[PDB]
C-alpha cells in the first residue's frame, strides 16, 4: 500500500520545472494529477528518485479558440473537458468521450497532458484525439517540439517523448460544419476500462455525399488506431446499411488484440465491432 | 397500549457513530510505541524453500525485529478449528499457515515471515528486502484432479481432504422404477465476500505480570495456542465494516500479533492491505456438482444422487469443513426428495484457504438444482413453473423429517420442515410474474427465470447465546449481548425486542457486545442466528428484571397487590394513583444490600438456549434481463426475491439484508470470479480485475416481498433473514438467461461473461 | 529524506506540520490528524470511502500525496455535523437505511456535498444513481442510498 | 502522607459515547459511583482501569 | 501461590468492590476469597465425582488434585476445568454475595 | 524557533531524534524512549525515584535538561535484568521485601548499582545507611532496604 521513499519539488514555472529534473535526475519524474503515477507508487511499480510538481505552474490550464486550432494547455482536467468552451457541433466530440472515464473523483484531478504521456492502450482521450487529428506541442529545454498524434503514441505506456520534454499544449483541427462526431464504449461496468470501443466522425455532402470521414479504435493493438482504409470505403458514398457495415468489417480485419480475463482475442476484436457500426450511426443524425 | 415496538421500523442505533465519524475501526486505533508489522507473504503457489535471513531487512534503521518461522513454530501449533464435532476424520493436515512455513508453501499469499517496523512505510519497505529461496513443484488447481493422485499438498499419508456422504431410502430401485431419468455437471465461481474494510488488528500487552488487550470471542484458541489462560483475554469491542462470513475467526496474522506483543510488551498494529486480502482472505463458492435426477411420468421426484468436489483452497480455516459437511446435507433444498446419495470431496488446490461466505454451500448447492430442474422441464417439456409447483413440499405431510441421512446438519439430530407452507408462498409471491412474461413483442429482451431458497439459517449455533440488560440511576438501560455488530443492525434489534418487553423507547436503550470482559462467554453471528438466539437472551433477561422489579417494587411501596396496569414505564398503583418509576426503583437498590439488574442467561444448565434450532425459511427469485446479442452486455430490467420468514423484527432494516444479500449474489452471477494462470499465480488482485456490482448496473428495483405464515417453535416465531437474497440469485439468472436465446438450459459454468453472451450468431450460422 | 513543511487548512482548522514526501493524504488525515472519518478500502481510487472534498471538489485522499494538498482547504465527514445537528444528508441517510458497515459512509456523503450545497439540479433516481456511481458498496445495493439522496432533495428544495 | 506518586489521572473518551475510560487512580476505582452520578451518565459507560499506585 | 494471579480495581470485570481503607482488605476481600476458593471446591470434587465414577469419599484430596482411594489414579485440578468448555457449562465461582450480601461483616 | 538533535546511548539502545532544550532528561527517558522504569516524585533533586545512571555516576535525570546528555552512556533500571534473571540487587529486594509501593525502587537500585559492580566496598548496615540516604521512601522505612542491601553483598563477596 505505501509508496517507497522520494524527494518533492514544487514547479514555479515551465523552465524552473524543466531544470528542477533535468539535474534532479535520469530517474526523476514529474507529477500532474497523480491518478495514475500515485496507485503506480502506492503498488511499488515505479520508483522514481525525486518528483516535480508542475501542478501548481500558472499558464497551463487554459482554452483558446486559437485561429484554425482549438488550444488545450496540458493541465487541463478532464473534470473541465465536459463542461466547457464545447460549443457550435464543435463539442465537438470530448465531452462525450470524457464522460467515459472513470468517475467525477478521478476526472476532477487528472489532467489531459499526462493521460497522454501514460498512455494506456485503453486511454480513452488518446482514441478520441487521433480521430481529431491531433498536435501535441511538447516543449523542453533545449527547443520546442510538435508531435502529431500518430506518432506521440508508441506502445502501451510508452511514448514518443524523450526524457524531459514536457507536453505544454495540445491543438485540434476545428472541424466541419457542418458533421456528426459520436463516441462509444464497451465495458462490463460503466466509466471502466472498456473490452473494446470506437471513434467515428463523418462530414457530409449537401445532401447525402460524404466528402470527408475519420475512423480510430481503442482496444486495437498497444495503442489507438486509424482505419485509414475503412475510411476510403465510407468516403464518396450515400452512408446506407450498406458501407456502414462493410466499412466496420474491414475496420477490423487487421487487428491483433491482446487477451485478457475480460477478453479474448478474437471477441475483442469482434468487440471493436459494432462499436464502429454504432458509433457511425450515431455520427449521422441532421449532423 | 402501550404501543409495540417489534416489527416497527425504527432507525437503527448504529447510524449516528457511522454518519459523524465518532465510529472506531480497528485501522482507527493507535496506541504510543506501536510496531507496524507488514507480513511478506508467498509469491509461489506451491514450492519448498531454503530462505535467506535478512540482515538487510533487519539492517534498516527504524526495524525492531523480524518474525521467520523459526519463532512462532516453537509455539504455537497449527491454528486450530472450532467444535467439536467433525472430529472423525484428523487434521492437521491443515489448518493455515501455520502459523509461519519454513517446508512448504501452497498457496500464493500465504504468511512465511513477518517484520516488524515504527511506521507501517518503513515495514513495506523492509519486507522487499527480505529474499526467499524457493523450489517451484507441480500446481494443483482443479478439484478432480485434486483426489486423482499425482500431485499432493500434504505428502505424508493425508493427503488431500474429507469425505462425506449422506443416504437413506433406496435410491437405485427409485432410479430403476422411473421413465425419465436425469444428469449433468455443473461448475460454480470461486468468490468471497470482498467487504470494503480489509483485515486489522490491534494487540496492546500489559507487560506487566498480566494479560494481552485485542482489538478485531475466539479469543479461546489464541489463547489456548499461547497458553496464556485463564483469559488474560482480553478482546475489545471494534465496530465491524463487513465480515459476510470472510473475516471468520483466526488468521495466522492474528497470532503472530499476540505472540509478538506477548514477547516483545510493545504495542502490535496491523492492516490489510487490499492486494493482501483478494490473496490471503477466506475464498468459497468453488464447487463442481454431478448431478442424477429420477422422475416418474408425472415429473415428481423420485431421488437425487450425485458427487460434489468443494475447492477449499490451500487449508481447512473456518468452516472446518463445516461448510462442506452443510452442502452435502441441503442440495435438495425445499422438495418432496424421497431417497439420495450424496457424496461430497473436501479438498486441496494451491489457492486461498475458503471460509463461510454469506449463505456457504447454498449459492453453490441452490444453482445445481434449479439448473438440474430446468433440464428436466426442457427434457419433458413441461413447465419449468409448474414443475416447482407439482412438486415442492407436502402441504399436509409436515413435520417433514427427511429422506437420505438427514438431517444431520452439521448434527443431532431432527429437524424436518415445520415452517409455514411452500408453496402458496410461491402462489402468493406472484404479484407481477405472468404479466413479467408477456414478451418479446418480438424483441431484443429475452428474459424471465425462478430461483428458490431454503437456509439452514439457524445453524445452532448453538447450543445458546449469553445476554444481560442493565436498567440504572440515569435514565437508561444497557444491554449486554454474545452477538456481534458487522452492520445487519444487531444492536437495533436487540434494542426493540427489549424495548418492547420492558415499556420504554429503544432511544434509551445502549447495546455493548464483544467487550471480553464485560461479557465472559458467549458466541459470535454465525449462519443467520442471532436475532432469535441472541435476541432470546434479551427477551429471558427483559423478563428477569421485569420480575426483579414488578415484585420487590411491589414491597417499596404498598402492597403486592398484586395489581391492575403492569406498566407504561413505570408502575401506577391500584388505579391511576400514582407510582414509582423503573429508574427509581434501580437508584434505590445498589449500596443497600444488593445490586440492581439480571443477566439470566444462564446457569450451569445453560440459557437462553433454543437447542438445535430448525427454523428453515424459504422463497423464491423472480429475474427479467435484458440483453444485447452482440454486445453481450446486459440490463437486468425487472428483479424480485421472495421469502417466508418468522415475524421480521425490523422491516426497514430487513429490506436492506434482503436487497444487499441480492446484489452480492447477482455480482457473483455475472461480474465476480477469482482467476489463476497456470502457474498458480492470482490474477484477479485489485479492483479493476475483481468486478464488485456499482451503482449504475444494479435494478433500480428490488421488490420486498416478505410473508409471516406459520411462526416457528422458538418464542415470538422468528426466523433468519441476513443469507436469503444471495441464495437463488445464482439459479434464476442462469434461467433467465437460457430463456434469452432460446435453445435451453445448457448453462453450467458461472459467472456469465459477455463472451459468453457470444451464442450471438452461433443462434443464426 | 528531507522533510517537507506543509500548511493545510482542514475543517478551517489551519495546521502546520513536516511530513515526508511520500505519505498518502488520507493516512495524513488519519493521522496525526485524528480524523478517522474517512475510511480506506480500495487502494487505487476505487472504493469511494477514501473520498474527501478538496478545494471544493470532491477527489480520493489516496492517489494524492499528503504534500499535494499545500495552501489549500480540505473538508471530511466529520465536517458535516455542525452542533450536535446532523446536516440534512446524514439526517435523511439514517431515515432511509442507507447504510449498513460505515465504510461507505464518508465517501457517498462527501461526493454528494458540493451537489447538494449548489442549488442544482434536483436529483431523480436515474440521475441520483449516476452521481454516487463514483463510490462502491457491498451492504445496500444502493437502492436505499438512491432512495437516500432524493429524500434529502425533495426537503431542500421543493420543501412543503 | 505525601506520598512518593503525586496524583494523576488520564480518561480516555469513547466517543461513541456509549462508554469512558478513565486509568485515573481514584482511590475506590468503584467509586466511579460518583463520577457517575455527577455527569449523569451512569453507571457501567464509565469503565475504570486497573493502575498501579 | 506462584501459579494465582490476582485482577483488582477493573470494574469490567469487577462491576462492585468497595475498596481499601482502615485496615481491612484481609479479612473482609481475603474471606471473599476464601468462599470463593471453597465454592470451587464442591463445584469440582462433586463434578470430579461425576467426571470418575467414585462418589465424592476418595483419599483426601489435594494436589491440587483428586486422588481417590490409595493410590490409582488421579483428575488434576485444571483438567477438570479445560473438561467444563461449552458442554452446556462453565468451570468456575464468584458467590460473593446477593441479596442479604456476601462477604458478611456487620 | 530552535530544535536539538541527541545523539545518546540509553541502556545500549543509541537514539537519534530532535527534541526541545527545555525538556527534562526524566520526561525524555519516559517520551518517547517509552522506559517508564524512571519515575518522577518530587521536582528538584530530591524524592530519589529520579535517579539514573550518567556515565557511571548516578544523577537525577530530573535536574538535567535532556539536551545536556548528549554523546553519554545512560542505564535506567530497566538494565538491571539479564534475561530473565532478576540482577542479584532485585532479587535480595524481594527476598527482605525491601520494596512495598514501588515508587523508591528504580531510585534506590541504580544509586546501588555501580557501587555493587565496583569491587569495593562491604556494605556493612551503618554504610549501608549512608549509602541509600540520597533517596526518601515513605513506606519501609529503609530497615528492610538495609537489610536487603547488606544481603546483597554477602552473596556477591563472602558468598558461601
Ligand atoms: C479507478 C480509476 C479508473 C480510471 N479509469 C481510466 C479510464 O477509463 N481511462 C483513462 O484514460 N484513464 C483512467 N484512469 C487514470 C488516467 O490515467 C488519468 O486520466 C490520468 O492519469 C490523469 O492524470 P495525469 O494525466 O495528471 O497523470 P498523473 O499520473 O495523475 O500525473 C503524473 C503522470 O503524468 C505523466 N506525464 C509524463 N509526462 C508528462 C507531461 N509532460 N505533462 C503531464 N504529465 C506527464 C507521468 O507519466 C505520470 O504518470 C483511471 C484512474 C483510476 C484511479
Ligand atoms: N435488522 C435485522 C438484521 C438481521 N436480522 C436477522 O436476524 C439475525 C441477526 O443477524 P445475525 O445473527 O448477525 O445473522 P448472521 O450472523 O448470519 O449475520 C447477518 C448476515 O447478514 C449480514 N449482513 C451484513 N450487513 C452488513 N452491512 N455488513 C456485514 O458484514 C454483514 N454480514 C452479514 C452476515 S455474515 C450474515 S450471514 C440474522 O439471521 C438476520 O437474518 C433481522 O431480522 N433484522
Ligand atoms: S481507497 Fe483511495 S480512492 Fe478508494
Ligand atoms: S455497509 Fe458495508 S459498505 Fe455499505
Ligand atoms: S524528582 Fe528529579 S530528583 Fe526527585
Ligand atoms: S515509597 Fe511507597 S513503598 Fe517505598
Ligand atoms: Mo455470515
Amino acid at each position: 500500500m505505501k509508496p517507497p521513499s522520494f524527494d518533492y519539488v514544487v514547479a514555479d514555472s515551465v523552465e524552473h520545472a524543466l531544470r528542477l529534473l533535468a539535474d534532479g535526475g535520469d530517474d526523476a519524474k514529474i507529477i500532474a494529477g497523480g491518478q495514475s503515477l500515485v496507485p503506480l507508487l502506492n503498488f511499488r511499480m515505479s520508483r522514481p528518485s525525486l518528483l516535480v510538481d508542475i501542478n501548481r505552474v500558472p499558464g497551463l490550464a487554459n482554452i483558446r479558440k486559437s485561429d484554425q486550432t482549438i488550444a488545450i494547455g496540458a493541465l487541463t482536467r478532464h473534470a473541465k473537458l465536459t463542461t466547457s468552451k464545447t460549443i457550435s457541433q464543435n463539442l465537438p466530440i470530448l465531452s462525450e468521450a470524457a464522460a467515459w472515464i472513470a468517475h467525477p473523483q478521478i476526472r476532477n484531478r487528472g489532467t489531459i497532458g499526462g493521460s497522454l504521456a501514460h498512455a494506456d492502450a485503453a486511454a480513452e482521450l488518446p482514441v478520441v484525439l487521433l480521430a481529431l487529428d491531433a498536435y501535441v506541442t511538447a516543449q523542453s529545454l533545449q527547443g520546442e517540439r510538435k508531435i502529431p498524434l500518430k506518432e506521440l503514441l508508441v506502445s502501451h505506456f510508452v511514448s514518443s517523448i524523450l526524457p524531459g520534454e514536457l507536453i505544454v499544449e495540445v491543438n485540434v483541427p476545428q472541424l466541419p460544419h457542418g458533421s456528426g462526431a459520436a463516441f462509444d464504449e464497451f465495458s462490463r461496468r460503466h466509466g471502466d476500462y472498456a473490452i473494446g470501443g470506437a471513434a467515428s466522425i463523418v462530414t457530409l455532402d449537401e445532401q447525402g455525399k460524404c466528402s470527408r470521414a475519420r475512423i480510430t479504435v481503442l482496444g486495437g493493438g498497444s495503442t489507438a488506431i486509424r482505419c485509414q482504409e475503412a475510411e476510403n470505403i465510407l468516403i464518396d458514398s450515400t452512408l446506407s446499411s450498406h458501407d456502414i457495415a462493410a466499412a466496420a468489417h474491414a475496420a477490423v480485419q487487421g487487428l491483433d488484440p491482446v487477451p485478457t480475463v475480460h477478453g479474448s482475442a478474437q471477441y475483442r476484436a469482434q468487440v471493436i465491432r459494432t462499436m464502429v457500426e454504432r458509433t457511425l450511426a450515431k455520427a449521422l443524425h441532421r449532423a | 397500549n402501550r404501543q409495540a415496538w417489534i416489527g416497527q421500523e425504527v432507525l437503527r442505533r448504529e447510524d449516528r457513530r457511522l454518519l459523524t465519524g465518532t465510529a472506531t475501526f480497528a485501522g482507527d486505533l493507535g496506541v504510543p510505541g506501536q510496531l507496524h508489522m507488514r507480513i511478506v507473504r508467498s509469491t509461489q503457489a506451491h514450492a519448498r524453500i531454503v530462505s535467506i535471513d535478512a540482515t538487510e531487512a533487519e539492517k534498516t534503521p527504524g526495524v525492531r525485529m523480524v518474525i521467520t518461522s523459526e519463532h512462532t513454530r516453537h509455539l504455537g501449533s497449527v491454528l486450530l478449528e472450532e467444535l467439536g464435532y467433525h472430529e472423525i476424520y484428523e487434521n492437521i493436515e491443515d489448518f493455515s499457515h501455520p502459523v509461519l512455513a519454513v517446508d512448504k508453501v501452497l498457496y500464493v499469499g500465504q504468511p512465511v515471515v513477518a517484520v516488524l517496523a515504527v511506521d507501517p512505510y518503513l515495514a513495506e519497505d523492509a519486507a522487499e528486502l527480505v529474499s526467499i529461496e524457493y523450489e517451484p513443484l507441480p500446481v494443483l488447481l482443479d478439484p478432480e484432479e485434486a483426489l486423482t493422485g499425482k500431485v499432493e499438498l500434504f505428502p505424508g499419508r493425508g493427503n488431500e481432504g474429507a469425505r462425506i456422504k449422506k443416504a437413506y431410502g433406496d435410491i437405485d430401485r427409485a432410479f430403476a422404477e422411473a421413465e425419465h431419468v436425469i444428469r449433468h455437471k455443473y461448475v460454480t465461481n470461486r468468490h468471497s465476500g470482498v467487504p470494503m474494510e480489509p483485515r486489522a488488528v490491534v494487540v496492546q500487552p500489559d507487560p506487566a505480570r498480566d494479560t494481552l488487550f485485542i482489538w478485531g470471542d475466539n479469543r479461546r484458541i489464541i489463547a489456548k495456542m499461547l497458553n496464556l489462560p485463564e483469559v488474560n483475554v482480553r478482546m475489545k469491542h471494534v465496530e465491524i465494516g463487513g465480515s459476510f462470513g470472510v473475516k471468520g475467526g483466526v488468521f495466522p496474522e492474528n497470532v503472530v500479533a499476540a505472540w509478538a506483543a506477548r514477547t516483545l510488551g510493545v504495542p502490535i498494529k496491523w492492516t490489510e492491505d487490499r492486494v493482501e486480502h483478494m490473496t490471503s482472505t477466506s475464498h468459497a463458492r468453488e464447487m463442481v456438482h454431478k448431478l442424477e435426477l429420477a422422475l416418474d411420468a408425472e415429473g415428481r421426484i423420485l431421488g437425487m444422487k450425485d458427487e460434489i468436489f468443494h475447492n477449499h483452497g490451500a487449508y481447512f480455516r473456518q468452516a472446518e469443513p463445516l461448510v462442506s459437511d452443510i452442502t452435502a446435507g441441503i442440495v435438495f433444498g425445499p422438495y418432496r426428495v424421497p431417497a439420495y446419495d450424496a457424496t461430497l470431496h473436501a479438498v486441496f488446490t494451491n489457492k486461498t484457504p475458503v471460509g463461510a461466505y454469506r449463505a456457504p454451500g447454498r449459492y453453490e448447492s441452490t444453482f445445481a438444482r434449479e439448473r438440474i430442474f430446468d433440464l428436466a422441464c426442457a427434457e419433458i417439456g413441461l413447465s419449468k413453473t409448474e414443475f416447482r409447483r407439482r412438486n415442492l413440499l407436502t402441504a399436509e405431510d409436515l413435520p417433514w423429517t427427511p429422506g437420505l441421512d438427514i438431517v444431520h446438519e452439521p448434527y443431532h439430530f431432527d429437524s424436518g420442515d415445520v415452517v409455514k407452507h411452500f408453496n402458496e408462498a410461491l402462489e402468493a409471491a406472484n404479484f407481477s410474474e405472468w404479466l413479467e412474461e408477456s414478451k418479446r413483442l418480438r424483441a431484443d429482451g429475452r428474459k424471465v427465470g425462478v430461483g428458490l431458497g431454503v437456509l439452514m439459517d439457524k445453524a445452532g449455533l448453538g447450543l445458546f447465546e449469553t445476554g444481560g440488560v442493565e436498567v440504572s440511576r440515569a435514565g437508561r438501560v444497557t444491554v449486554k449481548t454474545g452477538g456481534s455488530s458487522v452492520g445487519q443492525g444487531i444492536e437495533t434489534v436487540l434494542a426493540q425486542i427489549v424495548a418492547e418487553e420492558l415499556q420504554i423507547a429503544p432511544e434509551n436503550i445502549d447495546i455493548v457486545h464483544s467487550d471480553t470482559e464485560l461479557i465472559p462467554d458467549g458466541v459470535g453471528s454465525w449462519s443467520s442466528r442471532s436475532t432469535v438466539l441472541a435476541g432470546g437472551a434479551a427477551r429471558k433477561a427483559a423478563l428477569a428484571v421485569v420480575e426483579k422489579a414488578r415484585r420487590l417494587a411491589s414491597e417499596m411501596l404498598e402492597a403486592d397487590p398484586d395489581d391492575l396496569e403492569l406498566t407504561a414505564g413505570s408502575f401506577k398503583v391500584k388505579g391511576t394513583d400514582q407510582q414509582i418509576s423503573l429508574y427509581e426503583i434501580a437508584a434505590a437498590r445498589d449500596p443497600f444490600t444488593a445490586r440492581a439488574d439480571n443477566d439470566e442467561p444462564g446457569l450451569a444448565a445453560d440459557a437462553v438456549y433454543m437447542n438445535n434450532a430448525m427454523n428453515y425459511p424459504y422463497g423464491v427469485t423472480l429475474v427479467q434481463i435484458e440483453l444485447d446479442p452482440d454486445t453481450g452486455g446486459h440490463r437486468i430490467l425487472r428483479f424480485s426475491t421472495s421469502t417466508e420468514a418468522g415475524r421480521v423484527i425490523n422491516p426497514l432494516t430487513t429490506r436492506g439484508q434482503i436487497i444487499g444479500a441480492a446484489v452480492q449474489g447477482i455480482g457473483g452471477a455475472l461480474y465476480e470470479e477469482f482467476l489463476y494462470e497456470e502457474d498458480g499465480q492470482p490474477i484477479t488482485t485489485s479492483f479493476m480485475d475483481y468486478l464488485l456490482p456499482s451503482a449504475q448496473e444494479m435494478p433500480n428495483v428490488d421488490c420486498f416481498v416478505t410473508e409471516d405464515a406459520k411462526s416457528p417453535d422458538n418464542p415470538f416465531g422468528a426466523k433468519g433473514l441476513g443469507e436469503i437474497g444471495i441464495i437463488a440469485a445464482g439459479a434464476a439468472i442462469a434461467s433467465a438467461i437460457d430463456d434469452a436465446i432460446a435453445d435451453g438450459v445448457h448453462t453450467d459454468r458461472l459467472p456469465v461473461t459477455p463472451e459468453q453472451i457470444f451464442s450471438r450468431c452461433q443462434g443464426l450460422n | 529524506m528531507n522533510a517537507f513543511r506543509l500548511t493545510v487548512e482542514v475543517n478551517g482548522v489551519t495546521h502546520a506540520t513536516d511530513v515526508e514526501p511520500r505519505r498518502l493524504l488520507a493516512d495524513f488525515l488519519r493521522d496525526d490528524l485524528h480524523l478517522r472519518g474517512t475510511r480506506v478500502g480500495c487502494e487505487h481510487g476505487v472504493c469511494g470511502s477514501c473520498t474527501v472534498i478538496l478545494d471544493g471538489q470532491p477527489v480520493r485522499s489516496c492517489t494524492v500525496l499528503a504534500v499535494q494538498a499545500n495552501n489549500s482547504r480540505i473538508e471530511t465527514v466529520e465536517s458535516l455535523q455542525k452542533d450536535g445537528q446532523l446536516h440534512p444528508l446524514q439526517r435523511s441517510f439514517s431515515k432511509c437505511h442507507a447504510l449498513q458497515c460505515g465504510f461507505c459512509t464518508s465517501g457517498f456523503l462527501m461526493t454528494l456535498k458540493p451537489l447538494y450545497d449548489d442549488e442544482d439540479v434536483t436529483l431523480d433516481a436515474t440521475s441520483a444513481r449516476e452521481a454516487i456511481s463514483g463510490n462502491l458498496c457491498r451492504c445496500t445495493g444502493y437502492q436505499q442510498i438512491v432512495e437516500a439522496t432524493v429524500d434529502a432533495f425533495h426537503c431542500r428544495d421543493h420543501n412543503d | 502522607g505525601v506520598p512518593m506518586e503525586p496524583r494523576a489521572v488520564v480518561v480516555q473518551p469513547d466517543p461513541a459515547r456509549d462508554t469512558l475510560f478513565i486509568w485515573g487512580t481514584v482511590h475506590v476505582h468503584d467509586n466511579r459511583r460518583i463520577i457517575a452520578k455527577m455527569l449523569n451518565l451512569p453507571e457501567v459507560n464509565v469503565r475504570m482501569k486497573h493502575v498501579e499506585i
